Order: structure tokens, then C-alpha cells, then sequence
RNA sequence: AGAGGUGAAAUUCUUGGAUUUAUUGAAGACUAACUACUGCGAAAGCAUUUGCCAAGGACGUUUUCAUUAAUCAAGAACGUAGGGAUCGGGUGGUGUUUUUUUA
């Protein structure tokens, strides 16, 4: 079996950074022979003559999510995670300072979400990508969605500390 | 046939545009008649045998 | 080679029905509504509640083994609004992102040709 | 083209 | 119709009769309905009388639910049940008066009421001798369907026992006179139970009965072939559905876990042969299977064995007619074709497959003028062709299909005959081009065609698919057919009739072929031996040598004759039924008063009587501008055609008197001397006459392995 | 994704795994250590349970899989796998050689109750579905046969036979005992009057005794050991 | 909600697989499949569906994107062995299309024929024809005459229901999939006006004559029932 | 197991299955997109197809009659010049769409 992944033109130059560490630490251990089709855009992984196509498929595809290779790497470890994207949808009111309540300043409330449930997220102008655990998943999901509905910043602090402890405490 | 139907074609069109153009050019009599003529008919046989069936 | 249902998105205001039926319409599985995801008779016609109730029509569509979904989103139309409210576009990508394959989105709000208004 | 030359005309 | 008022219950076709007819006119005078509505007066005479009388008994049933009452002492009603006997009670004699014939002759009797009462309540032509003056009760074959001739020889009365596997009984004594009667009573109930709906109807009738012995003799003393009782051998005439004879499997009820008594009858009626199965359904079913052979049908398998499990077990039945002809029938050579039936068309559904591909390719390219339609005429493409159509089969003069094709109304095309047509083999030179550079394994060549006069620059373009078919492709346009009617009217006034032959079979190939094939394509579905009997009587006619001058379209249309019109009689279940059905309608069909107009349709759009009046009256002065058929012999009119003159033209008065002749000679042979194997033999004799001129022509090799028979 | 529970005080999730389709059957074997996991696609993987990882692939399969069953007792040696499809077919699955057996075509609905046992190898099993055939098969090491189908009315959910020798049948909210070499059922159930149904058969201390799950979320005990010598 | 609510009802255990075929008119024959019910008794669910329409796209049919409009509807008649042999029962464009073709400062004429084919399916058929600008046309319009209106109007009349009143529904269905009668109706009516795109829109039936299995059978090919291997 | 409806609510109906889904059938109403600074009517008003009934405008005209006209009481029936386009008709030109012996 094969896959292709289509690649848009805003991770295409980064992939062409880090290029030349993801075929080694993929063709020699997760084997997958691999084209890259510049002429329409994807990356093409086939089988091996000599279930690892779903890894090397989810890999690539949480690069071109655009996350970062210490992730990419932590998906090839830890086989167990979930990406996962939702757009908002819920211009300017309702855009602008609503992914700024997302973000905060700097990153701060994003980094509160992302140490508070141990995912991973990114996000565009628009999109937001998470991937980690799934009930995790779910958890920070419902904390976004809380505050781009509109809540307090104290008040998810406070469901994020109520979250942090459950999903970082046994049971 | 291929080269046959082809010499066929091409003195039938060549007949034909001389015909057609034959009729819609100037026609006028041994006095002076210009002859009413369709916009796109095509022969003098057709024209005199049209107005033999509209007898 | 997958097996196809269709979507029957009905994007109402104040309200969002997604049920999956059968390919010729008439068996009708997992009805979800945008009311039961969310209780409090204000939200109920909600993007985020319409995923939702995708999200989990798709997980009962995958049960029965229907893996792809000629979709057809249906605003009010008749003497109405005539446009698709908030939740269709949501729950369409919300059912496409879910596992589930897309085939021939397609607009089945009923046009007028002169109703009665007069 | 003899066969294009026979089906000029159209 | 053959019903006399003897009985039915010593096996015989009748026991209604004429004083029943007077009884049952006068019993619905006084009334007839539930509430005596009135169903006669005599305010209208015999004819409305008699259409009363024929509605109230096709309309209401005597035998299973409801019959007549009446006393003569005093109305009369219709009560709600049916004694599984034809009944009508009249209450003042506590009498039963239509108790002298059976179940199966009330049936069919109520089958002829609805059948005369179909064809007499039209309002469209007129059916009088129809409908009276030709007595169907001549042949056996002919107002039946198939028949079977059981011969039971089993001896002695005393010897019945281990002759006769049938019952010996104080209780059967007792309600049956004597043994033919208790045999004829068993037999049609195990018909009846065998078969179910598997048929149309069952008459059974001892022959060899007669009502008569001396006055010097006690009873009647004779030797009936084996044993003394007065009957020689069973007639078992069967009328069929037709939809149903080939079927492999009857289904008895399903499986309950408790085995009820409809499965267990099932299983004594069919002891060790039937079981319960699987189905892609995946229903648990009682069946068995019926293995089809090509000359024998099923149907006479079931009945031997419903003949030699119960009544007797070595008793033997007579059925060989079928048989005789059904190699006759060209067997062609396909997977398992003795198994296969005769009602099977997968040769032509294979070329249809073929001739789709071919379709979808040549669809799917491109020209410099698009292709409107193509549309196929064939013999084959209209279930016909004497080969049953195998792949690669050359030999058979009409393997090459044709195909009718035309492109869009473009007003671009030449003017004079011979450039257009030029210009059709250019399409074609430019179709078979792109062929052979696109698609290689198909293969193509070109052939002049001359099956229209005075056009000299006609080819077609046949191909050969790699599936194993050909097929002749002819361009139509828009264009030939005003051509050739401007031909018409600019020729000299002496040479009209022959340019008006040319375009008369220019509409035959052409233009009305296209309906004409998909007429009665689209009707052979809902009459299913046309192909067969088509067949039969194509080989028929060529053994007898006339395909030289008829064409296959006019024998095809003297086919349909009888099943699109079949009255009197049914239409045929069988192939023998419907092959002299044809020829007892062309013996006694004429020429000098009578047309032949039928109408295409499916059973129960149609022909007017507009349309039926404008098709007579055109005939009508035809043929007293034509005095006796000097040249003319035949008028074939459908709805397709209302000229009629379109496939009747060509053929030479010699030859229609030669078809007509051997018509009434095969007749005079059916009535005189019986069906036979020799009489078939005789029946396709060549009938080679001496008459001048025989030449025997053998080419240098055999062609039957290729053919593909 | 599945989940493993080491069933003691650490019920911690020894392994967790992320499957490719949502999964509806996994069975184990008699013994501990093999588990199959079958998902809404034709994916059949077998798994470690002492240390959890993937070690049997097993994808040529055809539709959405229906009920599987291993085969091995304590220190046997075929080790061996039922694998039956939906759509009708059962496809045999071996994982010592990493290999196919046989392939199975006689069903029409999903192929659900399914169960292999020998006796001396004939290794012949049973297998039943929602049609109305119970269809064993001979299903020998390399060649192939098939016995009686015993066509019982029901509808066959999660049955295997193979007791002291008679053969259950579940899945109408009755309890079918039919019997070997002929069509009996000697031990039915009263059928309740309602309609919710049996959806699962439990052994209980090596086929000795009976659990019969029900879709009101009951469970029953049936003591089908007793009940074989016992008389409804 | 104050009621009692009939907690269980499984309604997919009991719930069973068809499939459809499609005519031989198109080549991809194979359309999908269907939930019908347990076919038991007091219901006959073999027979209770006999009547359902299913609306396929024609690029789904075709595989060719070309059409990617018209999604045609069929009508299940009969059953074969859970193969539902289907035959045509309308068309229809999508919306898209239709919204896409209208627009102003052009104007559009329709049609519409109820008419009877040489079988006694009386259909009637549609069509819509928009008026084109003209090459080197400068003017802004191009609107019709509205007396050549009646006229193009008469003629499509016309040679549509001359296609149809012959050419029964296997020839009318391989006529309508090529869009060959659009063609038609553009090179009969290019005098009067240049007449951009011309479609038909619409396709409604309205009688059939009866249900004839025999030619049902031939519009998809033979195959009928047998045996199968019971043992018991 | 919710669904109209609401600014929330309330209210309405819903396990006698509603809302939604599919297949039909009936009923009367109405002629969406096309629809424009376009058309017609004395005004109000006037958009589905076909047929019939009559009417009206403008244009064409080397047709006829010869002041027959104009305006309202009373009464009657209805509720400044120029330019660019565009619609309807006509004339002329000469390129393409068109076609050709059916009108």
C-alpha cells in the first residue's frame, strides 16, 4: 500500500529545512520508500517489498499541521496521540480578539492550555491544531471553546488548574 | 477508394462552388432583367426546377 | 470500494438536524439534532454544537459501517431566509474531518417558483 | 490528410 | 369449443350444454345478483343476451367462492362460497345441475367466457367468424398447448394391485363409477398439485372411451390395450403459462422447525428427490431440482414423474412431438447447450454485451461530425436469426448485424446521390481509421452493398470484435430520404413505379426497420416462444425453399400473426402450438378479400378505428387497382407500416401460391393423418417437386462446426 | 485505541494502542497473553498482553469483521485463528507460520458465534450468523469439507457449540440445544414475552455452567452441565 | 419526556443488506447498498421495499467528471438474491447547475412535453435554452425577439417529442446520458438564434405499463436461481 | 427525546413516534431566478405554456374620403439646444453566424 499527503505552500519551505532529518530517521527504520512530487505538491510513501505506512503518514502529517520535529519524533515514539484541527467559526469581533483571548500576550495563555493538559497546539490565523492525548484532547478542547464562547481569563485559569490536576494526577 | 472518393469530392466541390457562385454573381438578361435569387440557394437547375413545381 | 449514505443536513435557524439515511432515503440512521448536544434553548443552532452532534452521528454512522457520505444540506427555504444558517458549513467539516469521506455536496433547499406571500 | 481533405466541408 | 353436455367426469373435454345455457339465461331473468339485480330482459335479443350471459359467467364464479341459487317454485342469488366443484344450487329440486363436468373443464369454460367476452366487447373490428364459424375442436394440438398420451397397461382388475401404485378403496368406489373415473380424478388432482403454477390449465381425457355396447353384450367387452375397462390411453392436454415452463425449481413452504402437513404433503408428493435448500436470498425453502435439457422441457419430466411415482410404476407415457422438432431447432454450440433450454437468449445477450462495448467506443471519440445515434436493426438484435448467434460463427450468411448509424442535421452535406453517399463512406473510411489506431483488437473492411437499386457507390463498414461478432454499420442522414423523394418527383413520368420500388425498399431497410425491430423486440418479452417458433418456421422455409423471395421481416411478421392476434384460441405455451397455429391461419388465410392488420401490443397505442378504417380502405383500393394479385399478393399492415406494401413487395405470385398450396397440404395432413415422427419427417420434406430444375452444389468444405450449430 | 487494564491495584493502562478502524470483537485465548482485535475494516491485529505491543498484522480481509475466535490450550501448538467476515466469509488464520489456511464462502449475513475444536487432527468448527445455518465445516491441516447446517429458527448471536456433544444456539432470547449428527433442539428456553434478545453466550468454568447476557441488560445462569443429563 | 420511553429497541441486528444494480444503459452497474429489515413473516421485507427511488449522480455512474449535474433517479421493482435489479425512474439537474446558467441581460426559453413512448411510459420532458451573444455582437442584451420565442419554443416542442413517440426508455436513456438531443436541438435552431448551452433539465414519469420481469431481466442480463448444497 | 416559537423566558405540541427522512395523493393560491432606469395600457394596473376571440399602437403605402379638426361646460365609461444609448418598424450596405428543390 501507498499514501499520498498533499503539502500546502506555507510549510513547504520549513519541510525543505528539515528535509534532511526526517528520511533518515525514517527510510532506515520505518522503512517507506519515498518520493517528494514538487509537480503537484505531496509526498508520496509506499510500501516495502523487503503497519508502519500509518506512522509515517501521520508523521508527515503532523509536519504539514505544522508542528514541530521534536513533536514529529514524539508521535514516531508514543504511538498513542491524536492530531486533531478544529476552525473556530463561532471577522474582527469575533475573530481578532477572539484568538487573542486565545493566545493572551506572547503565547501565555496558549502555554497555560499547553502545560496545563500536556498536549501540543498550534494554530494559524483561523485553525487551531492540537495533538497529544485524547481525553486531553477533549480537556483543552472544551477549555478553547469556553473562552472563545467568552469567559474570564481567571475563571478557565481556574478550570485549568481543576484540569491540570486531573490529567496530570493518577485516577 | 480512399484516393478515388477523394478525386470525387474534390471535383464535386469544385463544380459546386462554380455552380453556386455561377448563380449568385450577376445575372443580368439580353436586356435588362436582373434575376431575384435566394440568399443561400445554390443552382440554376434548382431554381428553374422550383419554380416548375410552383407551376 | 466504501458504502455511502447521505447526509440530509437540514442548517434551520435555531435548530440543526444532521441524520445519516440510507442511499435511497427512506432508512433513516442516528438522528442527532444541534438541541441535544447543548441544553439551554439559546445555543441549540450553534457551529460548535452542530459539530458536536456530527461528531457523534459520524461515530454512529461508523458503527454501522457506512464509511462515506454524499452529502445535501438543506436550509428553510419556501417563503423563508433561503440561506444556510451557522451550522451547516460546521457540521459538513466537522463530519468531513471526522473519519469520513465526502462525495457531491450538494444544496436541496426547496426554492419557491412563486409561493404564496399575496 | 487524404482522408482530412475528403472530410473538409463540415 | 367442444363442450357437449355428456361429462367431464369420465374424462372427456364437456359436459356443459345447451339446456344448462337455457337454464342459466332463464335463471338470471328473474334476477342474477346478490339482491336479484336483473341481469336479463328481453328488451335487447339474443346479442345482448348472450354478452349478459357470457359477462355473468366470467364475472362470477361458480366453482371456489360464490355460485348461483335458484328455485324454480322464486328469486335467485349468488351465494358466497364454492364447493371445489362447478356448482349452482336450485333450491326447489335441492339439484346441482352443472355437477356433470369437473373442475378443470368449468375453468376452462370460464377461461373461454373471458376470452370471448374480451374479444367481443372491443368496439375496434369485427370478429363474427372469429368467434363462431371456425370450430376449434377439429385438432388437439391446436386449441390445446401440448399434449401427452399416457398408456397404462395394467392388465387385469385383479392385476391392479401390483400393476397400479393408485388406491383400491371402499371410499373411492363409492364416489367414483369405476376405475378410469377414480384414475381421471386422482390424475388431475396430482396435475394439478404437480404443477399448480406451473400452468395455465389441465383437461384430461380418456380416449379410446366409448358409449357404446350391443344389445347381445352386458357391458362393454373390449380389449383396451392391455386392460378391459372403457378408455385405451390418457390424454393429458396441457396449457401453459409460458413465463413459468422452463423454470429449474418449484417451491414447496419454507422450514419451520415444526414440520406442518403443507411440508409434509410436500415431501410424500415428492418423496426422495425434493428437499429443502438455500438460496442467494438465503431463505431455507422446500424445491427441487429439474435438470433442463434443450429437446426435453421440464414440464414432461415433472409429469413423468408425477405419472410413474403415483398412479402407476410402470406405466409409460407418449410425448415425442417435442422432441422430433426440438432438433429440428439448430443447437448451437455453447457451454452445456443440451442443458440449456430453448427459452434461454444468452447468445444474443452476449452479442448485445459486445455490440455495447463496440458502442461506448465508438461514442467516446471524436469526429469532425458527432455521431447522433446508432441504433441496431439486426435479426439477432430482434431475437430471430437461425443460428442462435456463438462467436466467431462466419458461415451463417446473416453473422454480419447491421447497425443503422447517423450523425447530427448538419445542412453541410452534398447534393446528388452518389456525392452523399460517397460522403457516408468517407465517415466510415474515417470511423475505421481512428478504429484501427485506437482500438487494434477490434478489425474492420469494407463491403459494397447492392440490397438497394441504382445506387452503385454504397458501401458498409463491418467489423469484427475481438468478443467474436460482426457488425455492418450503413450512415443514415436527414438528407436520402428527400433526396430520393425529389428523385421521384423529377423522374419521367414512365419510370415512376420502379424509382418509387427503390425508395419503398430504401424505407424497408432504412427507416421503418428501426421500428419495426424495436416493436417487436420490445414484445417478444411478453411473448416468449416468438424466437422459437420464428426460428422453427424460418427453417421451415427454407427447407421448403422460399427465403429466395420472402424476407425475414415478412416471415416474421407472418409469425406475429398469431400472437398478437390469437383469437380464438390462447396464445401459444409451446412451440409446436404456435408453429401450426401459423399454419392453419395462412391455409386458411386469402389475399383477394383479406388484408392481414395487427397491432403490435403488449397484452389486455393500439390501432383505432380511424387508423384500422384508413388501413382497409387504402387496402381496399390497392386491390381493385390491383385486380387478383398479379404482382401483389400479401398485405401486412401494423401500426408501424399502415401502407402495408412494404415487405409484400418483390415476391412472385408462383412463390405466394407455393407457401399458400403448402399451407393447406400441411393442414390436409394434420387433420388426415396425425402427429407422427414420420409425419413431421414428411413435414419438412423438401418438397423438391422435379419442377424443371435441380442442381446439387457442395463447396469444398463443411460448415456446421463452423457455423457453430 | 485500545486499552490494556492489568486488572490488579495498577489498573494503570499498560499498554494503550491507537487501532485504524473502531473495533467491535476482540477475543482472547483459552489461555491468557493472545488477544485479536477485529475493526469496522477487515483489519485483524493479534497482540501481546504481557508486554503490549502489535504482533500479528493480518489485513487481507474483506469487510466490516464480524466474530473471531483463537484456538490453543495450555502448551499447545497449532495456536490458531477463526477470522469471520460480514459479508459471509471466513477466512482461517494461523500465526505460528504467519499464514492463511482456508477461505470460507457459504454465509450471506455476518458471520457471528463462531468456535474451532478436534478429536482425534479433524479440527472441525462451527460457525453461525444471522441467516438460519449453524454450518460446520471438517477443516482439516491442508484440505477441506464441510458437515450439516441444522437450520434451526432463530437468529444465530454469539453461539459455539462443542459441549458434552451438543451445540448452542443464541440470539432470540432463546436457548437452543441442538444435537449432534440431526436436527433436535432437546433444550429451548422459554422465550420471554417481550423481544429483546440474547446478543452473547458466556462459559463458565470450562463450559460448565452459562451466562446469557440480554439486551435489557440482564444477565442469566443456565447450569447446562446439569441440564445435559436432565425435562424443558 | 413524562412519558415511558421503550429503553431498547437494537435496530440494526434485526436491520439487513441489499445492494442495487443499475441498468445496462450506463457501465458502472454497481451503484450501492440499502438497510431493509429482517425478512420474516407478517412483513415480507423481501417485498417491502419494491417501490424505493434512489437518486445516483450521473458522474458517479459514468466515471467520467465531466457531467458531474444531472443525478438521475432509479426505482427498485423487483429482488434477486439481494441484488436489487433497478431501471430508470427520472432525472433531474442539480441546483448548481440551473443557478449557475441563469443570468441576466440574456433571456431564457422553456419547454416542456408530456408525451407517451412506444411503451406506455407518458413521460414529460423539459428544457431550457438561454439566448447567446453573438460574436462580434456589441449591443448589451441579446434578448429575444418574444415571437422568435414561440417559434424556437414550437420547434424544441416539436423535435423533442419526435425523439420521444419512438426510441422506448433503453434508447431514450442512451440517448439523453451523450447530451446528443441538446446537439440536436442547437443545430435546428441555430437560424433562429445562436442559442448558448440548451439542456433538458428534467425528465418526470408519470405511468408504466407493468411490472414485465422477462424484459426487466433483459435490460440488466440472465441469471437465475438454483441450488445449493443442503446436507442435512 | 426532543421540536415549533422567544429578546430571553413563558407558551405550544412530542413516547398515541412529533420535528426531520422517503414515496405518493388532494386542495386552492401564485407565477420566483430570467426582470432591465426595458415593454404595454386612458388611468388604476399589467409577467407559466398553448389555442381562440376581438381590440390597439407605431411603421410601410404613388390606396380612398375631403375639414370631417381642436377644447371643456352639461353628461357618460372605468378606479433653451446638443449628444450617447435602448425599444418597435422601415431602407440600404456587405462580412460572419446562417444554409442547400419541402413551406
Amino acid at each position: 500500500e501507498s499514501r499520498k499527503i498533499m503539502v500546502p505552500p506555507h510549510r513547504m519551505t520549513p519541510l525543505r529545512n528539515s528535509w534532511t532529518k526526517i528520511y533518515p530517521p525514517l527510510v532506515e527504520h520505518l522503512k517507506l520508500q519515498v518520493r517528494m512530487n514538487l509537480k503537484t505538491k505531496s509526498v508520496e510513501l509506499r510500501t516495502n517489498p523487503k503497519g508502519a505506512l500509518q506512522k509515517g503518514a501521520d508523521f508527515i502529517k503532523a509536519f504539514t499541521l505544522g508542528f514541530d520535529l521534536d513533536d514529529s519524533i514524539a508521535l514516531l515514539r508514543l504511538d498513542d496521540l491524536y492530531i486533531e484541527t478544529f476552525e473556530v467559526k463561532d471577522t474582527g469581533d469575533h475573530l481578532s480578539r477572539a484568538i487573542g483571548r486565545i493566545a493572551g500576550k506572547d503565547g501565555k495563555t496558549k502555554f497555560a492550555i499547553e502545560n496545563a493538559t500536556r498536549t501540543r497546539i498550534v494554530l494559524a490565523d483561523s485553525k487551531i491544531h492540537i495533538l497529544g492525548g485524547f481525553t486531553h484532547i477533549r480537556m483543552a478542547r472544551e477549555s478553547v471553546v469556553s473562552l472563545i464562547l467568552g469567559s474570564p481569563p481567571g475563571k478557565v485559569y481556574g478550570n485549568l488548574r481543576t484540569v491540570a490536576s486531573r490529567l496530570k494526577e493518577r485516577y | 477508394l480512399k484516393e478515388d472518393i477523394h478525386t470525387h469530392m474534390a471535383i464535386f466541390e469544385q463544380r459546386e462552388a462554380q455552380a453556386q457562385e455561377d448563380v449568385q454573381s450577376s445575372i443580368v438578361d439580353e436586356d435588362g432583367f436582373t434575376l431575384v435569387v435566394g440568399k443561400n440557394t445554390k443552382s440554376l437547375n434548382s431554381i428553374r426546377k422550383k419554380i416548375l413545381n410552383k407551376n | 470500494s466504501q458504502v455511502f449514505g447521505v447526509a440530509r443536513i437540514y442548517a434551520s435557524f435555531n435548530d440543526t438536524f444532521v441524520h445519516v439515511t440510507d442511499l435511497s432515503g427512506k432508512e433513516t440512521i442516528a438522528r442527532v439534532t444541534g438541541g441535544m448536544k447543548v441544553k439551554a434553548d439559546r445555543d441549540e443552532s450553534s457551529p460548535y454544537a452542530a459539530m458536536l452532534a456530527a461528531q457523534d452521528v459520524a461515530a454512529k454512522c461508523k458503527e454501522v459501517g457506512i464509511t462515506a457520505v454524499h452529502v445535501k444540506i438543506r436550509a428553510t427555504g419556501g417563503t423563508r431566509t433561503k440561506t444556510p444558517g451557522p451550522g451547516g458549513q460546521a457540521a459538513l467539516r466537522a463530519l468531513a474531518r471526522s473519519g469520513l469521506r465526502i462525495g457531491r455536496i450538494e444544496d436541496v433547499t426547496p426554492v419557491p417558483s412563486d409561493s404564496t406571500r399575496k | 490528410d487524404v482522408i482530412e481533405e475528403a472530410l473538409s466541408r463540415f | 369449443r367442444g363442450f357437449s353436455s355428456n361429462m367431464s367426469h369420465s374424462g372427456s373435454l364437456g359436459g356443459f350444454g345447451t339446456f344448462e345455457f337455457t337454464i342459466l339465461m332463464a335463471a338470471l331473468l328473474n334476477g342474477g345478483g346478490i339482491n336479484s339485480n336483473k341481469i336479463l330482459l328481453h328488451g335487447f335479443s339474443s346479442y345482448q343476451l348472450f354478452k349478459g350471459v357470457i359477462k355473468y359467467l366470467a364475472t362470477m364464479d361458480l366453482c371456489h367462492d360464490g355460485h348461483l341459487q335458484f328455485h324454480s317454485n322464486p328469486a335467485s342469488k349468488y351465494i358466497d362460497e364454492g364447493f371445489q366443484t362447478p356448482t349452482l344450487f336450485d333450491k326447489s329440486t335441492k339439484v346441482n345441475i352443472l355437477t356433470k363436468m369437473t373442475v378443470s373443464s368449468y375453468q376452462i369454460l370460464k377461461e373461454y367466457a373471458g376470452e370471448t367476452l374480451r374479444m367481443l366487447n372491443n368496439v375496434v373490428q369485427d370478429q363474427f367468424s372469429n368467434i363462431f364459424l371456425t370450430n376449434i375442436s377439429r385438432f388437439d394440438n391446436l386449441k390445446y398447448d401440448l399434449c401427452y398420451d399416457v398408456q397404462l397397461p395394467l392388465g387385469k382388475y385383479n392385476n391392479l394391485e401390483t400393476s397400479l401404485a393408485a388406491t383400491f378403496g371402499s371410499m373411492e368406489r363409492v364416489k367414483f363409477i369405476t376405475l378410469e373415473n377414480f384414475l381421471a380424478h386422482k390424475i388431475t388432482n396430482v396435475a394439478r398439485y404437480a404443477l399448480g403454477d406451473r400452468i395455465k390449465y389441465i383437461q384430461i381425457e380418456m380416449v379410446g372411451q366409448k358409449s357404446d355396447f350391443p344389445i347381445t353384450k352386458r357391458k362393454v367387452y373390449s380389449n383396451t390395450g392391455g386392460n378391459h375397462f372403457n378408455f385405451d390411453f390418457v390424454r393429458v392436454k396441457l396449457i401453459v403459462n409460458p413465463s413459468e415452463c422452463d423454470k429449474l425449481v418449484t417451491k414447496g413452504p419454507a422450514h419451520s422447525e415444526t414440520m406442518s402437513t403443507e411440508a409434509a404433503v410436500f415431501k410424500n408428493f415428492w418423496g426422495i428427490k425434493s428437499s429443502l435448500r438455500r438460496f442467494k436470498d438465503g431463505s431455507i425453502t422446500h424445491c427441487c431440482v429439474w435438470s433442463t435439457s434443450s429437446s426435453e422441457p421440464i414440464i414432461s419430466s415433472i409429469v413423468n414423474f408425477a405419472l410413474q411415482k403415483h398412479v402407476s410404476k410402470k406405466a409409460q407415457i407418449s410425448n415425442e412431438t417435442i422432441k422430433k422438432f426440438h432438433n429440428f431447432l439448430p443447437l448451437p454450440n455453447l457451454p452445456s447447450s443440451a442443458k440449456t433450454s430453448v427459452l434461454n437468449l444468452s447468445s444474443f445477450f452476449n452479442l448485445k454485451k459486445s455490440f455495447d462495448d463496440l458502442y461506448k467506443i465508438i461514442f467516446q471519440m471524436k469526429l469532425p461530425l458527432s455521431v447522433k445515434s446508432i441504433l441496431p436493426v439486426g435479426s439477432a438484435f430482434r431475437y430471430t436469426s437461425l443460428c442462435q448467434p456463438v462467436p466467431f460463427a462466419y458461415s451463417d450468411p446473416d453473422f454480419f448485424q447491421d447497425v443503422i448509424l447517423e450523425f447530427e442535421t448538419s445542412p453541410k452535406w452534398p447534393d446528388e446521390i452518389t456525392s452523399l453517399e460517397k460522403a457516408k463512406t468517407a465517415f466510415l473510411l474515417k470511423i475505421q481509421e481512428e478504429l484501427s489506431a485506437n482500438s487494434s483488437t477490434y478489425r474492420s473492411f469494407f463491403s459494397r452493398d447492392e440490397s438497394i437499386p441504382y445506387n452503385l457507390e454504397i458501401v458498409t463498414l463491418n467489423i469484427l470484435t475481438p468478443e467474436g461478432y460482426g457488425f455492418k454499420f450503413r450512415v443514415l442522414t436527414e438528407r436520402d430520404e428527400i433526396l430520393y423523394l425529389r428523385a421521384i418527383a423529377n423522374a419521367r413520368n414512365e419510370l415512376k413505379p420502379e424509382l418509387e420500388a427503390t425508395f419503398l425498399k430504401f424505407t424497408a431497410k432504412y427507416l421503418a426497420s428501426v421500428r419495426h425491430t424495436r416493436t417487436l423486440e420490445n414484445i417478444s418479452h411478453s411473448y416468449q416462444f416468438y424466437s422459437p417458433v420464428v426460428r422453427l418456421f424460418k427453417r421451415w422455409l427454407d427447407t421448403h425453399l422460399l427465403l429466395g423471395h420472402i424476407t425475414d421481416e415478412l416471415a416474421e411478421l407472418i409469425a406475429i400473426k398469431p400472437f398478437v392476434d390469437p383469437a380464438p384460441y390462447f396464445i401459444p405455451g409451446s412451440l409446436e402450438n404456435g408453429f401450426l397455429k401459423v399454419l392453419k391461419f395462412i391455409s386458411q388465410w386469402n389475399w383477394k378479400d383479406d388484408p392481414l392488420i395487427l397491432d403490435l401490443v403488449k397484452p389486455e397505442e393500439r390501432l383505432t378505428l380511424a387508423q384500422y378504417k384508413g388501413i382497409q380502405m387504402n387496402f381496399t383500393n390497392l386491390r381493385n387497382s390491383d385486380p387478383n394479385g398479379t404482382h401483389l399478393q400479401f398485405f401486412v399492415a401494423s401500426k408501424n407500416d399502415p401502407s402495408g406494401i412494404l415487405y409484400s413487395s418483390g415476391i412472385p405470385l408462383p412463390i405466394a401460391t407455393r407457401l399458400t398450396a403448402l399451407a393447406k397440404v400441411a393442414v390436409n395432413l394434420l387433420q388426415t393423418h396425425g402427429l407422427n415422427q414420420q409425419t413431421i419427417n414428411l413435414l419438412f420434406t423438401p418438397g423438391l417437386k422435379d419442377y424443371d430444375f435441380v442442381v446439387d452444389l457442395r463447396t469444398p468444405i463443411g460448415l456446421k462446426s463452423s457455423c457453430g450449430i | 485505541q485500545l486499552l490494556k487494564i492489568f486488572h490488579l491495584k495498577t489498573g494503570k493502562v499498560v499498554r494503550s494502542m491507537k487501532i485504524s478502524s473502531p473495533s467491535y470483537i476482540l477475543d482472547a485465548d483459552s489461555t491468557s497473553t493472545l488477544l485479536a482485535v477485529g475493526g469496522t475494516d477487515g483489519s485483524i491485529i493479534v497482540v501481546d498482553i504481557e508486554n503490549g505491543y502489535i504482533t500479528h498484522s493480518f489485513k487481507g480481509h474483506g469487510g466490516t469483521i464480524s466474530s473471531l475466535k483463537f484456538y490453543g490450550q495450555l502448551n499447545s501448538k497449532i495456536w490458531l485463528l477463526a477470522s469471520g467476515d460480514t459479508n459471509g466469509m471466513v477466512k482461517v488464520w494461523d500465526l505460528v507460520k504467519r499464514k492463511c489456511l482456508h477461505t470460507l464462502q457459504e454465509h450471506t449475513s455476518a458471520v457471528r458465534g463462531l468456535d474451532i475444536i478436534e478429536v482425534p487432527p479433524s479440527l472441525n468448527l462451527l460457525s453461525g450468523g444471522r441467516d438460519d445455518i449453524i454450518n460446520l465445516w471438517d477443516f482439516n491441516m491442508k484440505k477441506k469439507c464441510k458437515l450439516l447446517k441444522t437450520l434451526p429458527v432463530n437468529q444465530q448471536v454469539e453461539s459455539c457449540g462443542f459441549l458434552k456433544i451438543i451445540y448452542t444456539a443464541g440470539g432470540d432470547a432463546i436457548f437452543q440445544l441442538i444435537d449432534s449428527e440431526s436436527g433436535s433442539v432437546l433444550k429451548r428456553t422459554n422465550k420471554p414475552i417481550e423481544e429483546l434478545f440474547i446478543i452473547g453466550v458466556l462459559p463458565i468454568l470450562s463450559n460448565s455452567q452459562m451466562f446469557l447476557v440480554l439486551s435489557d441488560q440482564t444477565l442469566q445462569l443456565i447450569n447446562v452441565e446439569e441440564d445435559l443429563k436432565n425435562t424443558i | 419526556k413524562k412519558g415511558q420511553k421503550k429503553r431498547v429497541v437494537d435496530p440494526f441486528t434485526r436491520k439487513e443488506w441489499f445492494d442495487i444494480k443499475a441498468p445496462s444503459t450506463f457501465e458502472n452497474r454497481n451503484v450501492g447498498k440499502t438497510l431493509v429489515n429482517k425478512s420474516t413473516g407478517l412483513k415480507s421485507a423481501s417485498d417491502a421495499l419494491k417501490g424505493r427511488v434512489v437518486e445516483v449522480c450521473l458522474a458517479d455512474l459514468q466515471g467520467s467528471e465531466d457531467h458531474s449535474f444531472r443525478k438521475i433517479k432509479l426505482r427498485v421493482d423487483e429482488v434477486q438474491g439481494k441484488n436489487l435489479l433497478t431501471n430508470f425512474h427520472g432525472m433531474d439537474f442539480t441546483t448548481d447547475k440551473l443557478r449557475s446558467m441563469v443570468r441576466k441581460w440574456q433571456t431564457l426559453i422553456e419547454a416542456n412535453v408530456t408525451v407517451k413512448t412506444s411503451d406506455d411510459y407518458v413521460l414529460r420532458i423539459f428544457a431550457i435554452a438561454f439566448t447567446r451573444k453573438q460574436a462580434n455582437q456589441v449591443k448589451r442584451h441579446s434578448y429575444a425577439q418574444s415571437s422568435h420565442i414561440r417559434a424556437i419554443r414550437k420547434v424544441i416542442s416539436e423535435i423533442l417529442t419526435k425523439e420521444v413517440q419512438g426510441s422506448t426508455l433503453a434508447q431514450l436513456t442512451s440517448k439523453l446520458i451523450p447530451e446528443v438531443i441538446n446537439k440536436e436541438i442547437e443545430n435546428a435552431t441555430k437560424d433562429i438564434f445562436p442559442l448558448q448551452n440548451i439542456h433538458v433539465r428534467k425528465v418526470k414519469l408519470l405511468k408504466q405499463p407493468k411490472f414485465d420481469v422477462g424484459a426487466l431481466m433483459a435490460l440488466h442480463g440472465e441469471g437465475s436461481g438454483e441450488e445449493k448444497g443442503k446436507k442435512v
